[PDB]
């Protein structure tokens, strides 16, 4: 039960969900793609990205932490900090 | 295999 | 701890009110004491009577279970507004409408059980018939007496 | 009631453990083929709860209705008992519809597994209980009342008709 | 269950009340009506320790069925015929109670038609 | 240790009710962005899940077959 | 009388034995949950014998085995009533509890 | 040592409880009070031998 | 009784001639020897009390109070030796002397054949208690608390002195054994009314009665641990002992004088228990629980039925053990956080599991979990007061709800929940502290096996 | 309302929080994923209708009646994540989150059972107590007069300094001990 | 080998859980059909409910007056 | 054992085993296993212990209290006589308590032994129980917790005055 996450697995699943988003081209996306300035996404789109992260990994990111995740790398780091991976 | 240390109070006493 | 950081009398001059607000670590425009009717509150602040459940749970509190900080002026009933006790949190249905629905449902159910008791259902049969003078010895009748002859017939 | 209700909690908790402590039924579904022994035992438990004929819950609850109708009784209590009997079918198929039927609603890292002989054997023995225990007990016990067995056809078929409705 | 509507939505005058009936003599309408024959002796069902509800006019089939059910252990599926006999005789007692109820209903119809004929007579 | 995810390109929404949702959204000038994220729930082995009477009648065929064999066995056994 | 009452009290004393085991321990166990599950399976097997010999004759009794306290007219004793209700409920509770504990050997395994 | 659980947990408590019931509890009055067994018409008493007479002949119904 | 008074007095040379590091071990050892010797008082008969001399006797009421009293001294010595370790050796010996002297007064308070000697010892118990509270109490308010403790008891008991001397002049004797046979029925008059009040109000204060109980959430709280143990466990029970002695002489006037005070108790146990639901001071919560439990003993003595006396003396012994253990548990956390605020230290089962189990057992015996002698006394008092009036069960039953409510809240506030972050001086439990908890709880649970020795003279 | 860094919620943050709560309570109302997918795109269309409103008075009014809309149309028992506050598994393992200082109070017979762990723990305590005075003098040289205005903490500024007030963030227990 | 977790797809099923589940489902339907074939009266009814109107007045004793 | 007259039991009428089926019940096999494996070793250990009892026989006695003058023939405030009357009264009160306990044990044993026919077959024990409870109530009830022979004699004199006045007003 409860398989342990890694940074590579969290990165793969985060970029996997973001490649499944029709407003993101999967040939431009990297781990450091800022959503508002590199991918050009709206704030509503960033909220939907955080909510897809919540539905993906099964836990809630609060709003004060949702609004400050502006790239996939910070999302992977936040899930790393809240899941204590590479113990 | 990646055994983690369980922090627990002193059960000696 | 010292004397002028302990609660004192009711503030009546505005400088004593400002000293009280500086003591309880809160703003002077936010500081409101209990009304001086003689109930023993003194200068203690009248916080707006919110349960600790209503506090922001995602905040990095000093005391996470109490949802309360260090130096924060506690409510007078902080032992009462813990999450193990009285919750003042907002409910999706109005309180008065909840009381109307609960009281009306319970009163309607009690009235309809009384209606069903006043007019009960039954089966279209006679009484259950028992031999030996309606089982006189079995029900605990004394054998030295003799009951009236209960006789059932065939039909 | 001990058999099938303990088994319904055990099957629900097997679902809860397979879905990483998920207890809300709006994040379940698609567990028909996924947890087939849990599915089988949960369906047998809900059918014993609703009084499927000659499962264990038939051997008491049905007779209860056959005594609740045929007696000098508070009639509002009888009508609310029958509405409760319908509601049992409603929440049982609610459990089966949101937990087993439909499509998945749980998250994407599927760790669905139930292959421990502890889990399988423990639900297995209460499954055999929920099949046969009403028959075994209701034939082995001595009679302590006189069972009311003569009643009209609408009054004999009351519990089953209300459950099917 | 239609008698519920005939007594509640109808009148309670012609309908027999459940708790107090028979309100007529048993000989009123019956020439030479025989009594009910109890088969099991009172000491026999005393020693058979039957429930006081179960000591009705059809307890002898129950005594036979309990003697079978003791004498057939552990084969607990081998006394179905004695149980069927007891269930059939309980059905017969229930039919006799239904006959008493229908007798009371037809006698109250008779008294209603009697008082209506007396009211239209004079 | 390392877990290899399936391909993100295969979860297309053609053949799903996500296709019907995109049609009934594009009928009024909208577009669904998260269809391929939800596309796995309606595809694969989780497609063609049974109905409710199909769920109740699980094992009804084999149970009825064993029933017919046992009724024939007790019909032959009495004679 | 000698079989019925003995296995009746053996069921309860057998259930109290792992409480004495867990209170009188020093070591780390060789699967104490397996020990309690084996104890309750054995208690079900033990309690089925008085239930079967109740199904045979209807044999009921009362084991008022230990006088505890007499408050002037109230003689409270350790008194166990073996009637229809105990004879039917004790094997059902033991069978269900045995299934719940073999469930718990998997469910509460990370605890 | 393969059926030690059948010895220390079944059989030694059966020994202890049977000794305690037989020589300390049954020796005291009304401690183990037992319901007398159910006598049917047609039985025979083991202590006496008096056969209980059977029931009256049935008015056969079916 | 002189086989107990002389060893208790020989405890004074045993503590003043001891080596400086041996003055706890020797007093603990020889006080446990006296407590083992205390079992000879169980030579009780169904008709006659164990009558020793013209000065001392011991029936089945005084015997369990004596055994509890002689048992409580080693437990107080174990409880009070940690926080008095930095104390001067002479004041340490004076503290042990005050405890020994208080035990000495108590053991001949409960065995007083004659009632004015009962009064002299009963008021002699004030002075070591007063000195212990007002000298080794921790906070400022020990002085005021000692004042309230002294002047409620003396104001209640100086009319008791005049009443007892009036009985000596009227009846001729204040021997209890004589007054068993020379008791006259007390008729209805205002003179006999104030006779009743002067005989009863001292013990009403010592129980305490509701409304007169204001000394107790100051005296029990501002005391040290040994002072709180002896005040809760024994010194409240002097009032019940004295009422059970003195209502012999107050019949049939008690049958219509008890009506207000029963109300004051039947409402008081609803109020004080409710006060326990809002106490931030844990030691004050235990104090108001002691008031709530002794209200039942007051009711049971004032309805004066046999079931009520059996339940009241069982409740007195059981509450002595349970309340002493609860004060010792509160001390076991005070010696780690140095505060008595209950909401301060939380989650202590995560850190101290066995001590949390001792809290659990003390809370279950506080809420009268059967078959504890707590429940035996509670239940028998409830039986007798249902016989008194059939409506009292409401005031009983609601109390048995509220008594559960603060007994587990005390368990949930302190032991459960999330632990306090900033408190890091929570040491592991000492062997001494767990020894103290076990020596409270194991006799309490052994008395459930054979409770007839704590059911009084009319078992 | 109540935030550690900001003294308030901006209008943009209030709109985003209403959008997230509206989608979550709608998903609680709309159990199945395709039906929620359809109605969630409709709700996104409703949020994208009044997106470019420049009057802050009119925008605040629209936000206020949208909150009234939401409060009338919320699920009574919404979906809560299990470890989310109000969920079935929230703060479940707090009874196993033993703090680190309890390891300092062990007996030596159970400290010697883990020699490398405590031999490695001593340099953590060493690094902590020689980082402490540097980070305190970092905090008292950077905080303005009148106390810190916000609850935000500075990072480490030198190569060798650890960030100020770091020990109870780094040595907090795991969420699954 | 034990069941390995999968991602966004149907999990690995053991043959054993499928054959156990199908065996107990067939056992349920076998038992229901068996006990409905043999008993058939615990559901539908044991004895016929008589119609009280169909009883003549001669057996119920109603002299026409 | 005990005395069968103070604790009465009717003789056991057990029915003979008349099995009709061909399947053997497990009760006979488990009864034979209980006789072989359990009852015989317990009987052997009890016979060993019984021999060790017989190797040293010694007796305890039932303490007899001779009758002393009761409270009616003791002078008022004469503690030497009325003390002995009070001790006699308290021992008699405790013995009457145990008499009521014996009749309660008879009642409960009759109810359990008769089973479902208890309401008919235990009318005699119920009559004895009602008699002894009425006697214990007229003798000792409502005396209070400070009961004495004086209180009991005063209750008896009040009851006798009531009985005498009821006889006198009805004649
Ligand atoms: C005369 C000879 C007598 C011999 C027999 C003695 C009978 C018992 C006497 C009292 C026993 C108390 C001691 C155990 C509890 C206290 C210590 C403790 O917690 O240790 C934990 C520890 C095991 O746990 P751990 O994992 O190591 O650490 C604990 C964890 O940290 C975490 O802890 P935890 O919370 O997980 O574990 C605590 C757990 C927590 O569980 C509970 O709190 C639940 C209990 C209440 C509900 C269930 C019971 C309800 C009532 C039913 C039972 C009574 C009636 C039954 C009779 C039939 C029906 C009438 O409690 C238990 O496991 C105890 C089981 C037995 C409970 C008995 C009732 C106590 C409840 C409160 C009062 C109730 C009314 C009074 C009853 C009096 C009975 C005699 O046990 C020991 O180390 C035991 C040491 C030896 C104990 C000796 C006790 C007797 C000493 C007397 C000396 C002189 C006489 C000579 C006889 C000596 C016999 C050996
Ligand atoms: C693992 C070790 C097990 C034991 C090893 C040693 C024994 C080995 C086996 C051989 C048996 C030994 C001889 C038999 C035992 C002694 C027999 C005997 O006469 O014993 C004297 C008596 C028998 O009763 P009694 O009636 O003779 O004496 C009672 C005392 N008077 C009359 C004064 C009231 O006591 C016992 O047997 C004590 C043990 C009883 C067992 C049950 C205890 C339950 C405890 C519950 C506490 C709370 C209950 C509250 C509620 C009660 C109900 C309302
Ligand atoms: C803790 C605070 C509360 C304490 C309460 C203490 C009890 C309350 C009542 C006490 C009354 C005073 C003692 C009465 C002793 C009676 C003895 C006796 O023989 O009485 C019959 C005697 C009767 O005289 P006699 O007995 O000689 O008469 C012969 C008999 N006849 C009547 C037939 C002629 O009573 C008295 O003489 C007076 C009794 C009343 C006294 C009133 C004065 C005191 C007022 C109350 C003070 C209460 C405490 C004050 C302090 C409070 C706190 C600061
Ligand atoms: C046969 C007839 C049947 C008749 C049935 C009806 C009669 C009884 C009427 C109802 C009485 C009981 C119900 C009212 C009190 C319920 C109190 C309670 O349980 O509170 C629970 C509350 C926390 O609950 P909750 O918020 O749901 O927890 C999840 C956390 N978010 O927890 C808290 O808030 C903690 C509170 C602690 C202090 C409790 C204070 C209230 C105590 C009330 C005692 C009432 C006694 C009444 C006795 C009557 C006797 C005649
Ligand atoms: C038990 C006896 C079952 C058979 C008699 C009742 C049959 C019946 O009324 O069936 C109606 C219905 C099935 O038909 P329906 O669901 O409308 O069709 C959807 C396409 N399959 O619904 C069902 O058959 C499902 C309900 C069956 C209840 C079984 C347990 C009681
Ligand atoms: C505050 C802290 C908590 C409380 C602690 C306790 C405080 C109260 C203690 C005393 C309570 C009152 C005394 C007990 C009353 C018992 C019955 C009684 O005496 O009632 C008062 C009396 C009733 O009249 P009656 O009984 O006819 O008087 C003639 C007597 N032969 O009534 C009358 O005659 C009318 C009133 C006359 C004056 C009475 C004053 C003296 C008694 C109190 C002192
Ligand atoms: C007359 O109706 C007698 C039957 C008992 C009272 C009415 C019960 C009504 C519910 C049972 C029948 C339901 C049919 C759908």
């Amino acid at each position: 039960d409860a398989p342990p996450l890694t940074l590579e697995g969290i990165k793969d699943r985060v970029l996997y969900v973001l490649k499944l988003y029709d407003k993101i081209d999967p040939e431009k996306l990297s781990v450091n793609s800022h959503f508002m300035k590199d991918l050009g996404l709206d704030s509503l789109d960033q909220v939907e990205i955080i909510m897809a992260m919540e539905d993906e990994f099964g836990f809630e990111i609060p709003d004060i932490d949702a609004e400050k995740l502006m790239c996939p790398q910070e999302i992977v780091d936040y899930i790393a900090d809240k899941k204590d991976v590479y113990e | 295999g990646k055994r983690l240390f369980i922090i627990k109070p002193s059960g000696f006493y | 701890i010292t004397k002028d950081m302990l609660p004192g009398p009711y503030p009546k001059t505005p400088e004593e009110r400002a000293a009280a607000a500086k003591k309880y670590n809160m703003r002077v425009e936010d500081y409101e004491p209990y009304p001086d009717d003689g109930m023993g509150y003194g200068d203690y602040p009248k916080l707006p009577d919110r349960s600790q459940q209503e506090r922001d749970p995602w905040y990095d509190w000093d005391h996470p279970d109490l949802r309360l900080n260090w130096g924060e002026p506690m409510h007078w009933d902080l032992d009462m507004y813990i999450r193990n006790r009285v919750d003042t949190s907002p409910t999706p249905v109005n309180w008065n409408l909840m009381c109307k629905h609960l009281f009306g449902f319970v009163a309607f159910m009690l009235f309809m059980f009384w209606v069903g008791e006043t007019y009960p259902t039954y089966q279209p049969v006679g009484p259950k018939q028992y031999p030996y003078n309606n089982l006189y010895l079995e029900r605990g009748g004394d054998p030295n007496k003799e009951p009236e002859p209960v006789v059932h017939y065939e039909i | 009631h001990a058999f099938f209700k303990a088994m319904l909690f055990m099957c629900s908790g097997s679902i809860i453990h397979s879905l990483n402590d998920e207890q809300d039924i709006r994040k379940m579904g698609g567990l028909f083929k996924a947890m087939p022994f849990t599915t089988t035992a949960l369906i047998i438990g809900s059918l014993a709860l609703t009084g499927m004929p000659f499962l264990t819950g038939f051997y008491s609850k049905d007779l209860i209705i056959e005594s609740a109708n045929t007696s000098y009784t508070n009639a509002w209590a009888l009508l609310m008992t029958l509405v409760a009997t319908s509601f049992t079918a409603i929440y049982s198929t609610r459990i089966i519809f949101f937990a087993l039927l439909g499509q998945p609603r749980f998250p994407t890292l599927i760790n669905i597994n139930e292959n421990n002989p502890f889990l399988i054997n423990s639900i297995k023995r209460l499954l055999i209980g929920s099949l046969f225990a009403g028959f075994i007990i209701s034939n082995n016990i001595p009679p302590m009342t006189i069972p009311q067995m003569t009643m009209p056809h609408y009054l004999k078929m009351t519990a089953l008709t209300v459950t099917i409705l | 269950g239609a008698h519920l509507a005939r007594r509640y939505l109808g009148d309670a005058s012609v309908e027999p009340e459940p708790l107090r009936m028979p309100t007529f003599p048993p000989d009123y309408g019956f020439p030479e009506r025989k009594e009910r024959e109890m088969v099991a002796t009172q000491q026999e069902m005393n020693d058979a320790q039957l429930v006081l509800q179960q000591r009705d006019y059809c307890a002898h089939y129950l005594i036979r069925f309990l003697k079978c059910k003791r004498d057939s252990f552990p084969n607990f599926l081998a006394c179905k015929h004695e149980q069927h006999d007891w269930d059939y005789c309980e059905h017969l007692d229930y039919v006799k109670r239904m006959k008493e109820f229908e007798r009371e209903r037809r006698l109250l119809q008779r008294k209603k038609r009697r008082e209506q004929r007396e009211a239209d007579m004079a | 240790s390392k877990m290899e995810l399936p391909d993100y390109k295969q979860w297309k929404i053609e053949g799903t009710p996500l296709e019907t949702v995109q049609e009934k959204l594009a009928a009024r000038g909208l577009r669904d962005p998260w269809g391929r994220n939800e596309a796995w729930r309606y595809m694969g082995g989780f497609a063609n899940n049974v109905s409710f009477v199909g769920a109740l009648l699980k094992g009804f065929k084999w149970g009825f077959a064993a029933f017919v064999v046992a009724v024939g066995a007790e019909y032959y056994l009495e004679s | 009388m000698n079989l019925f009452s003995s296995l009746t009290l053996v069921t309860l004393i057998l259930l109290t034995m792992p409480i004495a085991a867990i209170n009188f321990n020093t070591h780390k166990f060789t699967n104490y949950p397996l020990y309690v599950k084996t104890t309750i399976s054995c208690a079900f097997i033990t309690s089925m014998i008085p239930t079967m010999m109740f199904i045979h004759t209807g044999q009921e009794m009362i084991i008022s085995n230990w006088h505890w306290l007499t408050i002037q007219t109230l003689k409270l004793s350790l008194s166990f009533k073996m009637d229809f209700f105990s004879m039917m409920f004790v094997p059902v509770a033991l069978f269900v509890t045995w299934s719940i504990m073999e469930f718990s050997m998997w469910y509460m395994h990370s605890d | 040592r393969h059926s030690i659980f059948a010895f220390t947990h079944v059989l030694i408590p059966v020994w202890i409880i049977h000794y305690y019931l037989k020589y300390h509890v049954t020796t005291k009055p009304y401690t183990i009070v037992e319901k007398k067994p159910r006598i049917f018409p047609g039985d025979t008493i083991l202590e006496t031998g008096e056969v209980i007479p059977p029931m009256k002949e049935f008015p056969d119904q079916h | 009784m002189l086989k107990y008074i002389i060893p208790t007095m020989m405890l004074m040379p045993l503590t003043w001639l001891s080596k400086n590091s041996m003055i706890w071990i020797n007093t603990t050892l020889h006080s446990l020897l006296i407590s083992l010797t205390s079992l000879l008082l169980l030579n009780q008969f169904g008709d006659n009390s164990l009558n020793f001399s013209l000065t001392f006797f011991s029936d089945s009421l005084s015997t369990p109070l004596l055994i509890l009293t002689m048992w409580l001294l080693p437990l107080m010595l174990m409880a009070s030796q940690h926080h008095l370790s930095k104390e001067n050796l002479a004041r340490k010996k004076l503290f042990i002397s005050m405890l020994i002297l208080l035990q000495l007064f108590l053991i001949m308070t409960f065995t007083a054949t004659e009632l004015i000697f009962f009064y002299i010892m009963f008021e002699a118990t004030l002075v070591p208690t007063l000195i212990i509270i007002t000298r080794w109490g921790n906070q400022t308010e020990r002085l005021n608390a000692g004042l309230y403790f002294l002047f409620y008891t003396l104001a209640g008991s100086l009319p008791l002195l005049v009443a007892l001397i009036y009985i000596q002049n009227t009846m001729g004797s204040l021997n209890f054994l004589i007054l068993q046979y020379w008791v006259q029925p007390m008729p209805n008059s205002w003179s006999n009314t104030f006779m009743w009040l002067a005989c009863m109000m001292a013990f009403m204060v010592k129980m305490p009665l509701y409304g007169l109980h204001l000394w107790l959430p100051k005296a029990h709280v501002e005391a040290p641990i040994a002072g709180s143990m002896v005040l809760a466990a024994i010194l409240l029970k002097l009032g019940g002992y004295g009422m059970m002695r003195i209502t012999l002489l107050l019949n049939p006037i008690t049958d219509f004088m008890a009506y207000p005070f029963i109300m004051l108790s039947l409402w008081g146990m609803i109020m004080t228990s409710s006060i326990c639901l809002r106490q931030t001071d844990l030691k004050s919560l235990i104090a108001y629980s002691s008031v709530s439990h002794m209200a039942l003993v007051i009711v049971a003595i004032l309805i004066q039925t046999p079931w009520s006396y059996m339940g009241a003396t069982a409740l007195m012994i059981a509450h002595g053990l349970t309340s002493s253990m609860l004060f010792c548990l509160a001390n076991s956390n005070y010696e780690r956080v140095h505060s008595r605020t209950m909401i301060l230290a939380r989650g202590l089962q995560t850190l101290l599991p066995l001590m949390a189990a001792w809290w659990l057992l003390a809370s279950l015996t506080n809420l009268a979990l059967p078959p504890s002698i707590n429940l035996i006394g509670e239940l028998f008092v409830v039986m007798s007061t249902f016989s008194w009036s059939n409506i009292t069960i409401i005031l009983m039953g609601l109390n048995m709800v509220i008594t559960a409510l603060y007994s587990l809240y005390m368990l949930i506030t302190t032991q459960r929940g999330k632990h306090t972050h900033h408190i890091n001086n929570i040491l592991p439990s000492f062997t001494r502290e767990n020894a103290l908890m076990s020596l409270h709880m194991l006799p309490l649970l052994l008395l459930s096996l054979n409770p007839k020795i704590i059911l009084g003279p009319l078992y | 309302a109540f935030l550690p860094s900001a003294a308030y919620l901006t209008h943009q943050q209030k709109v985003l929080q209403l959008y997230k709560r509206a989608l979550r309570h709608l998903e609680s109302r709309c159990v199945h994923r395709d039906k929620y997918r359809y109605f969630a795109c409709l709700l996104r269309a409703r949020f994208d209708e009044h997106k470019n409103e420049k009057d802050m008075v009119k925008a605040t009014q629209l936000l206020r009646e949208a909150e009234k809309e939401f409060w009338h149309g919320q699920h009574p028992q919404p979906y809560i994540f299990p470890e989310s506050p109000g969920g079935t598994s929230y703060e479940r393992y707090e009874c196993y989150k033993v703090p680190e200082w309890c390891l300092d109070d062990w007996h030596p017979s159970e400290k010697a059972m883990y020699p490398d762990y405590f031999a490695k723990r001593e340099q953590w305590k060493k690094l902590r107590r020689e980082s402490w005075e540097r980070e305190v003098k970092q905090l008292q040289e950077e905080t303005p007069v009148g106390g810190p205005r916000t609850e935000a903490l500075p990072p480490a500024r030198k190569q060798g300094d650890l960030p100020p007030l770091w020990w109870h963030i780094v040595t907090r227990p795991r969420e699954r001990p | 080998a034990h069941i390995e977790p999968r991602y966004r797809q149907f999990p690995q099923l053991t043959r054993s859980q499928v054959i156990q589940a199908e065996f107990f489902s067939a056992t349920m339907w076998f038992w229901i059909l068996w006990r409905f074939w043999h008993d058939s009266d615990a559901v539908l009814g044991h004895f016929p409910y008589p119609d009280p109107s169909q009883w003549t007045d001669e057996e119920l004793g109603i002299p026409p007056d | 054992s005990w005395d069968k007259d103070v604790y009465p039991e009717p003789p056991r009428r057990t029915p003979a085993p008349s099995p009709q089926t061909s399947l053997p019940n497990p009760i006979t096999y488990l009864t034979k296993a209980f006789d072989l494996l359990v009852d015989r070793p317990v009987t052997l250990v009890r016979e060993f212990i019984e021999r060790q009892h017989a190797k040293n026989k010694y007796y305890y006695y039932h303490r007899e209290f001779r009758r002393v003058p009761d409270i009616t023939e003791c002078h008022e405030k004469d503690v030497l006589c009325m003390f002995e009357a009070e001790m006699q009264w308290k021992r008699d009160y405790k013995v009457d308590q145990e008499i009521v306990n014996i009749i309660q044990e008879r009642l409960k044993a009759c109810q359990q032994r008769e089973g479902e026919s208890h309401r008919q077959n235990c009318a005699k024990e119920l009559q004895q129980f009602t008699q002894v409870v009425k006697a214990y109530q007229d003798r000792y009830h409502d005396l209070g917790a400070h009961y004495s022979a004086r209180k009991c004699l005063a209750k008896q004199k009040q009851r006798m005055l009531a009985e005498r006045k009821a006889t006198k007003e009805a004649a």
